[PDB]
Parts: structure tokens; sequence; C-alpha cells
């Protein structure tokens, strides 16, 4: 058997997961050094243990391989394009073995990697073999790389949580599993895969994975070790594991495994995906429910004012009919044509019998949509990056009707002007922007000097930013000398080092206008600032314009069986703006209205320089131009050029480039959207659709309602003749006369009509989000780089976005939840060799998982599996935790361990701080606190880390204007308060002095942290664990005085038999009740959630949540008026401005959440997907006059005191795992006037 | 409602497609045969006793 | 069957200010709502007379 083949330790923890022995620290410790010191292939020795029933047959033609020397050619002169077998489009990789060019490393013998011989050639002579060698074992090596960790050990959780049957729980709504191991086609087909490498009786796994990248196994004499078995066990794990947390059915599940075993046969494992990526959910997803008998229940949902706040409201339920079908053909006859040509028809006729029984909408009938969605094989697809650039970016677009030349006016300068006689769909375009540019050339709030240092703050990236290049290489061509490092500099050409280059000029200067030499250089901040005018404008197209209110509950109500949904997606949304139609548009109407501007203001540091103007024959005249039409004529003049890409990727060789194109990697794209909508609806459409009843239909539609713009993806919702809509003279022929539109002028509209809705890749069919769990796959992650960055504790980051990112899926817990925690364990003992000393490691002791969010599986007093998935993470879940077993812990405390003399008021005489690091808690606790990723070291020149000068003059970008006054006035005025008056922080309230530090601590943040620093990280890890303060927080220690009892489920939210979110049925225990008492769609109350925040506009280096804690925080004391305009000079805001905030922030009318946020409670993302709105508010009481006591009675100081308690309340509701229920303060220990001010001493820091 | 909502205007667009064909028609032809059917059958029955 | 979640169910919900030290409506539910023998008290009453 399976179970009794495991390891000691392994065999123990597989037990303690699943739920019979609440796992100890030693369970926890054993179970973790049992895999990292074991070889990682022997854990393919377990599926030779169960046996197998699943008819799944690999080909031994998987191993066949059609070598890389034919399919990797230099075409060009250093470019390794690999020369397609059919195809422009075939080039992902190879399906050829690494056998040759391995030598065996001598650490791991036979386990090769690149030829040193022939590594060597590479990089000092190519061998157009000795290159295309290099640029194949650096893909197939990183294409095997695209995984969280090595996927034999994410196949080896997947055991430990099949090892044994999962514990009944003991609820009511609790159904053991129905996956059998031994019936698994996935599983079964990586033991036949497995067969192969086998030399005498152990198991050799084709790539064990390293930080670098795959290592390769050396095959002996006689077989070979093709690629695309790695990838074809990255696929399978993968579908093993999806089909453990889903309840596949077998039968579902073996046509996905077929699915794999075409693609891996064929030459290019990669490629043979791509063309039947949607070849799955087009069989289901799209084509549910044509056949006759349809009807079950489906959600109403109401459009409130259309036009503007989309404020979806769930309002009842609608009872389905043979009426209201998708009126849209199904998918079978097209993609089951695409699918015949591999040979998987029999795949398609399966799922095709499968969907055919289930003939209405019901829980069982949308949780197969989800279990067809999962097949599709969620990896990720490695290309060269020279290769892909040249089959991506560079695609010009095909116009059927260009502007003729004649349609121009003359030239002044650089930009042309649009005559007044051409319309069509440019002039509309023209239109739209110039009414938009004159709107913005006269505005007051472009001048304000904090507007400008929020507008710099938007250039140097606070998130992002690419690999450019450097500033003086390309201001050769200008005479500008670039700043240079006072001490050794640490960061390479950071978006802010670009700013720290060249500040002298407010960050520009008319003398350097040399911004068109190399930009946009991936694989500028002068020209982010030169593109100020251009998506300036596009703000304002974009007025109408976040996905948990204004996505999720829309899609639900475009897929209601009322209204008939259009999705309109655009393909190449980048490669359709050109210069030779839409940029010229764009740039000649921007110069237009930037006319009603005074002509002779400068805009943010640019003059206002003269033009020639030779618009009219009879007469050209030098004309002063404004500020903001100078970026015009340097926009067209760079438009116009393309953009140089300095394109060098580290796959390849020695591909170096320079290639110049027409696509952007900023919202124009996005903005272009609704206008060019706006006339389809309004003049193109009903100019031509050759159908009575499909005119009608347009002229009664807008684009402020029946059009959701967003990106590329679009939502297109018809008018109120819906459901009754003939498919065969109206939406058909309203398609072609779209997708006709579009293509005259580039626009590949590509249109998918049916009655489900996709917006940004979040589907959702018949008013019933479904989530696709291939979309971020288990095993799967990209890293796209050659090698990686993993030190050590920069793994447990990725399973805690491993568990959440699986919950907000409706994915089944009791699988999930074992296997998380499977898997966090193993990210739980980690280690560093010094490269000249002594090798070093580390113990997170369980505990700091729970901290982090993971709830445990069985506490030592319950039942397992009764803390649910939804439990908060931090010291709202340390705290519904311990009031769970508060109880419990107090009576096991008095009779093991000795009382204490004194007393802790949470507890009694009962000691229990003993007890909880007895079972290891506190070293859980402060564990997960203590830093993860290693410190930049503090390694300067001189000065002791002071004088930095490239620190210190980041600032000089951010200071222009004598803004440098208000942030001086705000440091002094609040430290002259601070530290001898009263509310002593000792700390700064998030002042702008912070944000350059911030840069350089986003910019100093190198690669290979010396091992100075993160040995140094060891060191202060293992000091926390050993010796973790016995005393807990200073939140939670006075948290745990709260005594939270929760009463019977609160009444429900929808009638729960329609079913809202892909599976949430009960299988699932709490996911069906957490959906279902409350509701979806989270738009609540204006007191409780209204997105206020009471600054709006920081300067992109502050948290805009902790200015907002701030200036609540210090409302909550007895704050003088000065220490609120102090703190807000301090972000740089003016002192008229100031004021108004100051006097608006009172906790009357302020958002309950804000409060929570001053003692860092918030509402976590778990459930932002959920309507706690008025769960909060309605329910979840701080007082309810009868259960509660008298003594827990916030009197005077209930208006902020009501929130805490409020979240501390739905804090423990949503931990316990059954339905939600209204909970109740019941007391305090110790009076609420005795903890409200207990948070005030808190609250002074 | 809608803000400049023409209500005759909003139901002459909303009841358009059900007065398409023969929808109330066919209560019609189903209302004759109702009737010489029943009396066929109150004649049949009685002419019998 | 005398239920106690009648007369307290009518008492909690008075309107009284939180501000005021001695709360009226917490010393009376001090009063009689611990229970001893579900009140018992009475049967023994009526079965003496």
């Amino acid at each position: 058997e399976l179970f009794n083949a495991l390891p000691q330790p392994l065999q123990q923890l597989s037990l303690a997961l699943a739920g019979e022995i609440p796992l100890t620290d030693h369970i926890f410790e054993q179970a973790a050094s049992t895999w990292h010191v074991q070889p990682r292939s022997l854990t393919y020795k377990l599926l030779d243990h169960i046996p197998f029933a699943t008819p799944v047959v690999v080909p031994p033609s998987i191993y066949h391989s059609l070598d890389w020397s034919k399919c990797f050619a230099v075409n060009q002169d250093r470019v390794e394009r690999i020369p397609t077998i059919d195809n422009p489009d075939d080039v992902y990789v190879p399906n050829s073995d690494i056998g040759p060019l391995l030598t065996s490393l001598h650490t791991i013998p036979d386990y090769g990697f690149l030829h040193p011989t022939i590594e060597n050639d590479a990089t000092t002579l190519r061998a157009e073999r000795a290159r295309c060698a290099s640029t194949f074992y650096k893909i197939a090596s990183s294409q095997a790389r695209q995984v969280k960790l090595d996927p034999i050990r994410m196949l080896g959780f997947l055991l430990l949580v099949q090892a044994r049957p999962r514990v009944p729980s003991g609820l009511v709504t609790d159904q053991p599993t129905r996956r059998d191991p031994t019936l698994s086609p996935a599983l079964h087909a990586i033991w036949q895969v497995m067969q192969y490498y086998k030399v005498a009786g152990v198991y050799y796994a084709p790539a064990l994975v390293v930080p670098s990248g795959a290592i390769w196994w050396i095959p002996p004499p006689g077989k070979r070790n093709v690629v695309s078995v790695q990838y074809l066990l990255t696929d399978l794990i993968s579908l093993a594991i999806l089909a453990h947390m889903t309840d596949m059915s077998p039968t579902l599940e073996l046509t996905g495994v077929l699915m794999y075993l075409r693609a891996a046969s064929s030459h290019s494992y990669a490629y043979t995906l791509l063309q039947m990526k949607s070849v799955f959910p087009a069989l289901s997803l799209r084509s549910m429910y044509r056949n006759k008998g349809f009807g079950g229940k489906a959600p109403a949902i109401e459009w409130t004012e259309p036009r503007s706040k989309y404020k979806f409201r769930w309002t009842g339920v609608t009872q389905l009919h043979d009426g209201l079908r998708p009126r849209s053909p199904s998918m079978d006859v097209p993609t089951l044509e695409t699918l015949a040509k591999y040979e998987l028809v029999d795949i398609g006729h399966t799922i095709i019998r499968e969907r055919n029984a289930h003939p209405q909408h019901n829980h069982d009938s949308v949780r197969f949509v989800r279990d067809v969605m999962a097949l599709t094989s969620g990896m990720y697809l490695v290309r060269q990056p020279t290769m892909s650039v040249l089959r991506e970016y560079s695609q010009v677009p095909d116009i059927k009707d260009p502007i003729p030349p004649s349609a121009w006016t003359g030239p002044i300068g650089n930009v042309r002007y649009l005559l007044p006689s051409v319309q069509g769909p440019a002039r509309h375009l023209y239109d739209t922007w110039r009414a938009a540019a004159r709107q913005i050339a006269q505005d007051p709030q472009w001048h304000d000097p904090l507007n400008q240092a929020i507008m710099r703050a938007q250039y140097v990236t606070a998130r992002g930013g690419s690999s450019a290049s450097l500033k003086f290489a390309l201001k050769v061509t200008g005479i500008v000398l670039p700043e240079y490092d006072d001490s050794k500099v640490k960061k390479s050409s950071k978006i802010y080092q670009a700013a720290q280059i060249a500040r002298i000029a407010f960050m520009l200067l008319i003398a350097a206008i040399h911004a068109e030499v190399t930009m946009g250089i991936r694989n500028n901040v002068i020209q982010q600032a030169i593109s100020a005018p251009h998506t300036l404008v596009a703000n304002y197209i974009n007025k109408h314009m976040v996905v948990t209110d204004k996505v999720i509950p829309l899609i639900l109500y475009a897929s209601t069986p009322p209204n008939t949904v259009v999705n309109v997606d655009i393909k190449a949304c980048d490669a359709s703006i050109t210069y030779n139609y839409f940029l010229s548009v764009i740039c000649g109407a921007m110069h237009e209205g930037f006319e009603v501007g005074n002509a002779d203001a400068a805009f943010m540091g640019v003059p206002s320089t003269i033009v020639s103007d030779r618009r009219s024959p009879v007469a050209p005249y030098s004309r002063p131009i404004s500020g903001l039409q100078t970026m015009v004529q340097h926009l067209a003049d760079l438009y116009a050029a393309g953009f140089r890409y300095s394109v060098s990727d580290a796959f390849s060789s020695g591909n170096k480039f320079s290639f110049p194109t027409s696509t952007f990697p900023s919202t124009e794209h996005t903005a272009n959207n609704s206008t060019m909508m706006e006339y389809f609806l309004n003049v193109h459409a009903p100019s031509h659709v050759k159908s009575a009843s499909l005119k009608r239909i347009l002229t009664d539609m807008t684009i402020q309602r029946n059009y959701v713009c967003q990106g590329d993806d679009g939502i297109l919702l018809l008018p109120h003749e819906a459901a009754s809509k003939i498919s065969a003279d109206d939406m058909n022929e309203l398609l072609t006369c779209l997708r006709d539109y579009g293509q005259l002028f580039g626009w590949n509209y590509d249109i998918d009509w049916s009655d489900t809705a996709e917006y940004l890749k979040l589907y959702a069919l018949m008013g019933c989000r479904i989530p696709n769990t291939s979309r971020h796959p288990p095993v799967g992650k990209e890293y796209a780089a050659p090698q990686t960055d993993e030190i050590w504790p920069s793994l447990i980051d990725i399973v805690i976005g491993h568990h959440l990112n699986g919950v907000t899926d409706v994915l089944n817990w009791r699988e999930w939840l074992r296997f998380s925690w499977a898997f966090a364990c193993y990210s739980s003992r980690g280690g560093y060799t010094n490269p000249r000393g002594q090798s070093f490691s580390a113990q997170y002791p369980w505990w700091t998982f729970v901290y982090l969010g993971i709830p445990p599986i069985l506490l030592p007093g319950q039942t397992p599996f009764i803390h649910s998935c939804y439990m908060p993470p931090g010291d709202q879940g340390m705290f519904s935790i311990l009031n769970g077993w508060r109880d419990w812990l107090i009576s096991h405390a008095s009779t093991t361990l000795p009382p204490l003399r004194h007393n802790h008021p949470v507890w009694g005489l009962s000691d229990v701080p003993s007890l909880l690091s007895q079972f290891g808690v506190y070293a859980g606790y402060h564990a997960a606190q203590h830093y993860r990723r290693p410190k930049p070291a503090p390694e300067t020149a001189s000065s002791d880390s002071i004088n930095q000068i490239t620190s210190d003059l980041t600032e000089y970008l951010f200071y222009d204007s004598a803004l440098k006054a208000r942030v001086m006035k705000g440091r002094y005025n609040w430290e002259r308060l601070s530290s001898s008056l009263s509310l002593n922080v000792g700390s700064r309230v998030p002042s702008l002095f912070d944000v350059p530090g911030k840069w350089v601590a986003a910019g100093r943040d190198a690669e290979k942290p010396p091992p100075s620093s993160v040995e140094d990280m060891f060191t202060s890890l293992n000091r926390c664990i050993r010796r973790p303060t016995h005393s807990f927080s200073r939140l939670l220690e006075l948290y745990l005085r709260v005594h939270v009892a929760l009463g019977e489920s609160i009444p429900l939210a929808i009638d729960p038999d329609v079913p809202q979110v892909a599976g949430a049925d009960p299988a699932n225990d709490d996911h069906w009740f957490k959906y279902t008492c409350l509701g979806d769609i989270p738009s609540a109350t204006r007191n409780y959630f209204g997105e206020s925040l009471f600054v709006g506009r920081v300067v992109s280096g502050l948290d805009v949540e902790a200015v907002d804690a701030t200036l609540l925080r210090l409302k909550i004391l007895g704050a003088p008026p000065e220490a609120f305009i102090a703190v807000l000079n301090g972000i740089g805001m003016s002192d008229s401005e100031a004021h108004q905030i100051a006097g608006r922030i009172s906790l009357a009318n302020a958002q309950l959440v804000q409060i929570a946020r001053v003692v860092h409670l918030s509402i976590p993302s778990s459930w932002m997907t959920l309507n706690t709105g008025p769960y909060i508010h309605h329910h979840a009481y701080d007082f309810k006059p009868g259960i509660t006591q008298p003594s827990a009675k916030s009197r005077d100081k209930s208006i902020w005191m009501s929130p805490i308690l409020k979240l501390l309340c739905t804090s423990y509701a949503m931990t316990v795992a059954g339905p939600v229920r209204t909970s109740i303060v019941t007391e305090i220990d110790g009076s609420a006037a005795a903890l409200s001010g207990n948070l005030r001493v808190w609250m002074r820091d | 409602t809608e803000t400049n909502l023409i209500p005759s205007h909003h139901y002459g667009k909303a009841f358009a497609p059900l007065f398409a064909s023969n929808a109330m028609f066919t209560r019609n032809q189903r209302a004759v045969i109702t009737r010489e059917a029943f009396v066929c059958a109150r004649s049949a029955v009685a002419q019998c006793q | 069957v005398l239920d106690p979640t009648v007369l307290t169910n009518a008492i909690t919900t008075i309107s009284e200010s939180t501000t005021q030290t001695i709360s009226p409506i917490s010393e009376i539910l001090r009063l009689l709502q611990p229970m001893g023998n579900d009140y018992a008290a009475f049967w023994k009453c009526i079965a003496s007379w």
C-alpha cells in the first residue's frame, strides 16, 4: 500500500495533516527534513505501490524526438530564430532530447548540465551550432522552470493527502471524497511514462530543478532524454492535483490526459497546446444549455442607475424555461473540427456526452463547467526573447480605409491638422480627442506644485519598470552630462536612477531635446515626461473608466438570460495604434485642442517655443505655440519614428538587437476603445445593417449605458428587447458589421458572442461566476528569467500566495487545505551554504503559517476541519482561534501546569502562556513578523551611511517649486509638537521624506545580496525562534480580553439553490455557506464601504492607508488641530488644502472600515469577494443588551469603539467553518472603558 | 425608472416582439376545437342513453 | 410553559442612554435573570395553596 511505503516521519505527518494527530513541532520538523534530505526521484517510487484500473495507455512515440539542430537555425546574424516546421508560430520549443550536450555534474552524477566546452564557444566564438545548442539548453531548462518548485515535490504532497482518508469532521454537510488514487488517469499516465526512466529498479527524474534552471539527467546509451516529458509530467501533475481538489470524475479527467499525450507526441509540446487552448472552454463553458428542457434558477440582478456608479443590486430569483435559452449556436461544430485534426475527436465526443447530461442550470451542471475548464494546460510557455519580439511586437496592422493624404492641412512644424471635410470614424476620433485636449489646456489642476510632484512620481514607477539601458550613452547626442556616484553606487539604471541622472532642470531641460535616440529599452523617464499631455488627455477620455465590486458584480449581471451579451475583445490593441492612422489623428487633435490655453504658457518645465506654421499656402508665418503643444511636436517626432527596443535576451547567448516598432508594452489603447464604439452604435451600424429590426434596436442604445470599456476588453450588453433576439437576422448581422467596422482602420475586433460573459478573464455563466483554475495553476508559476531568485524565506510568501489564490477560487477546501498544509511544511526547512565557510539553516515552526493566513487542521482540543479557509490573517485570525478554545486551554492548563502567582486578566490563575509556549504558539507568532528578504547591506563609501548623494538628490527631482518648504514645514512643526507636548510617536508620521528613501529601498534591492547579509538573516531568524518573546503582541494581548460568542445563522442573502459561484455546492461545506448566508454583489451602504480615503491624491511614495489611519489615529486621541496640519504638510499638501482635510476627519461620518484600520484590523483579501458590508452593521453586535454584560458597555467612546468590536466579532464568525452567524460581544475581561483607555495608550505608540 | 422615459415609446419598444405572429391566434384555434369536441362528446354520450 | 425570553425581550428593547453611570435596565436584569430551578417556586406556591 502507499501509506506503509512512506518514510517514518512522513507517515506520521500524513496522519497528522489528515487530522488524526494535531501536528506538533516535532511532527512538523521531522517531516520537513525528510523531504530535503532524501533524493527527489524517490517519491516517484510511490506510484509503483498503488494499483491502477484506468484505461489510459501512453504511446511509445512520446520518447521519439526530432533533433534540435534542424529546429534551431541562426537565420539572421546573431539571432537564434527557430526555423518553424510548418508555421510562423511554431517556435515555443522543439521536442528534441538533450542527449549529447550534457556533461555529468560531479556532485549529482548522471545529471548533466550544459556542456562546459559548448558554453565557451557561444560566449567567445559563435558556433551557429555552438550557440544554437546553448539557446536550446537555456530554453528547455527554462520551460522546465515555469513551476513553483520541483513538480516532483508537488506530486509528493498529493500522495500525502491521498495517503489516508480524511477524518470525518462531524458536520452534517460534510461529504467524504469520491476520488480514488487507484482510479485516476492523471497519475496513472505519470507512472506509465515513468517506466521509461528506469535504470535497474530505480527511477531517475528527467529534470531535477535548480534555482539557476533545470538539471537534465544523462541517459545511458540507447535511451533519449526528450525535453517534452518533463513538461508532460508538469501538466500531468497539475492535472492530478486539480482533479483531487475538484472531485473531477474519472471519465472526464481521462479525456484531459489524452489531450496531453497527443501534444507530447507531435513535434512541439508547447506549440500543440497553444493551438488547442480554447478547445476546452468551448466544448463546455461556451456551449452549455443549448438542448431543450433547459430550466433551473438564476439570479435577477438590476442595473440601478446605469450611466454611472455601476451599482448592481441582487434583487431576486428567476425561474428559467425553454425560452430565454442561449440563442448563440454551440461550439461543437467549430472546435471539434479544430480538435479533429490532432486525432482526439473521441475526447470531444466524451465531453459532449457529459454535457448533454446537464440539461438545466443546477449545482451539478455548473460544477461540470469548472471541471472541463480545469483541463486546459495552465503551464506557461517560454519562447526565445529574440524570437518572441519578431512574432509579437512587429505586426503592422492592415487598414482597409486609410486617410487620404489630401485630407490633412499643411504642416505646422511637425504635426498636421485634419480637414473639416473628412467625416468617418477618423473624424469622431479627432473630435473626441481635440475636445478633450481643449479641456485639459484650460484647467487649474496641473499648475499646483503638489500635482507636479504627483506627476513626477508616476514616471519613476513605484511598481514595475524595466531594464532601461542608461542615458549618457544616449546623451552623447546631447551635451548634458549626467550624475555619477559620490560614493559606491549600487542601483543600476533604475527608473529612479534615470530621474537621479538628470534632475537639474525639473527632471528635464529644453536643452534635453535628445529624448528621441533610444527609447523603450526592454527585452525612459524623459520620454514618459514628454508623454505628459498624451496620458493627461487619455485620463479625461477615461473619466467613466475594483474587480470585486465593478467586475464581479457585472460579469454576473451580463450573464443572466434576460439580456444577451456580446463581449468584445480586441486582439493586439498594442499593435494597432500606429502613426499611419491612429496616433496621427491623436497628436493632430491634441495640438489643435491645446490652443485654447494661453499660447505662451509653459507646461511642466517645457517652455513655449515658436513653430513654422505653413498650413496656409499664401501666408506661412512663425507662430508661438504653448508649452503643451511643444510636447506634441516632440511626440509626433517620436511616435512617427516608432519605438526603439534594445532587446538583449539572456536565454539566447549572443542575441543583442536594436528593434524599431510601433507598439508600447499606456492607457490610450484603453482610451480609444470607448470612442470607437461610440461611433459604431450611433453612426456606423445604423447606417447599414440591412435589417429593419436590427436598426431599431441600435437607435435606443448609447455607449455610456450598454457598453463597459476597460483595457482592450469590453462587454456590449444590448437594450431590453433582449432574449427575444433573432440570431440569424440580428445578432449575427450585427457582428459581421462590427468585425468589418474594425477592419477598416486596423482594429482586428475579435467577437465571440455566447450567453456567458468574459470580462478581463473572469468568466460567468448564467449569473454564476466560474473560476478558471488553469488561470493560476497549483504547480505552475512563471519566472521569465534564466536564473531565478529564491534565497530561502521567499518560498513562504509563495505558499500563502498559493493557498489564498486558490481559495478565491471555489476549490474544495478539505482536499486543498491539507495540500496547502503539506506544501507549507516543506517550505519550513531551508538552508544557505557559504562559499568559503559553514553552511546554515533555519526551521520555521508551525503557527508561523497560522499567523500568515493558513487555518489549522486540528488543534489539540477540537475536531478537525472546523476552522474555515476564510480565516483572516494575522491578529484578526490569531484572536479568532484563541477565542475559539479559550474555554479549553484554561481547563486544560488548570489540570496540568501549575498556576501562576499573579493574574493575567484575559485568563485567570490558570497559566496558559506557558502552555502556549509548549505548543509552539509564540515561536510561530514571532517568526512570521521577522523579515524574510535579505536587507541590502548597509555599506556606503563614506559618512557611516550619511551624505549619500544618490538618495539625497532623488529628492531634487521631487522638490521643484518650493514644495520643498512644505515638507520642511511639516517635519519641523510635527517634531516641535509631538516629541515634547503629547501624542509622542517616536517614529515618523508618513511624510514626504520617506519616499526618496523608499525609491532607494526599492532601488538598492539588488540581486545576490552578498553572503554577509543573508547569513545575517539566517542568524537573526534563528534567534527569534529559540527565544520568541513569551509575551504576545500589544494588540493581540488587548484583543483577547473580548469574549465573542456567536448565535444562530443570519437570514440568508440568496435562495441557496441558485448557483452563484462555480461549485460552492454542498460538496463544499463552508464555501456554500459563506456565499449564500452572505451574498455576492458586494455593494452595500455608504456609511460602511463607500470608497472615501479622505486625501485621495497621494504622492505615490506613501501608502494611502497609512495617512488615512494616522489622520484618524490622532482624532481618537486628544489631538490639537495643529497636529493635523503638521502631518498633512508633511505629505506636501498646502496649508489651505490641509485645513479643509483637518476639519473633515471626524469619527462621525467616517467609514467603519477606516476606523478598524486605525488598529490594523483590515478586511482581508479572503472575503473581499463577499458582501460583508451589511453583515457588520446589521448583525455582529458590539452590545446586545441582554446577552452581553453591562461591564462591556463602551459608553461615550462607542463611536470609534464599536467598529473595532464589530470586526473582532466578524473575524471570529468567518473563521469557524459553518454558516455565518450573528456574533455578539459577550463580555470583556476588564470593562470597555478600561480597554478603550488601553488602546489610547497604544495609539500614542 | 429611466430619466427621460416616454412610456408609450417604452412599451412599443417592448411589446413589439410579442405580436410578431400567431401567438395570440393559437388560443382561438384551440377554443373552437374545444367547443366542437365538447358538443360531439355531449351528443354522443346522450344519444347512447 | 413559563419561558423567560418573554419578560427579557420586553425589557431589553427599552432604549436608555449608555452614558449614565447607574443603568436602570442592567439592575433588574441582574435582579431576576440569574435563574435557579427554572422558576419552580411559583409551582410550590400554587401547590401549597
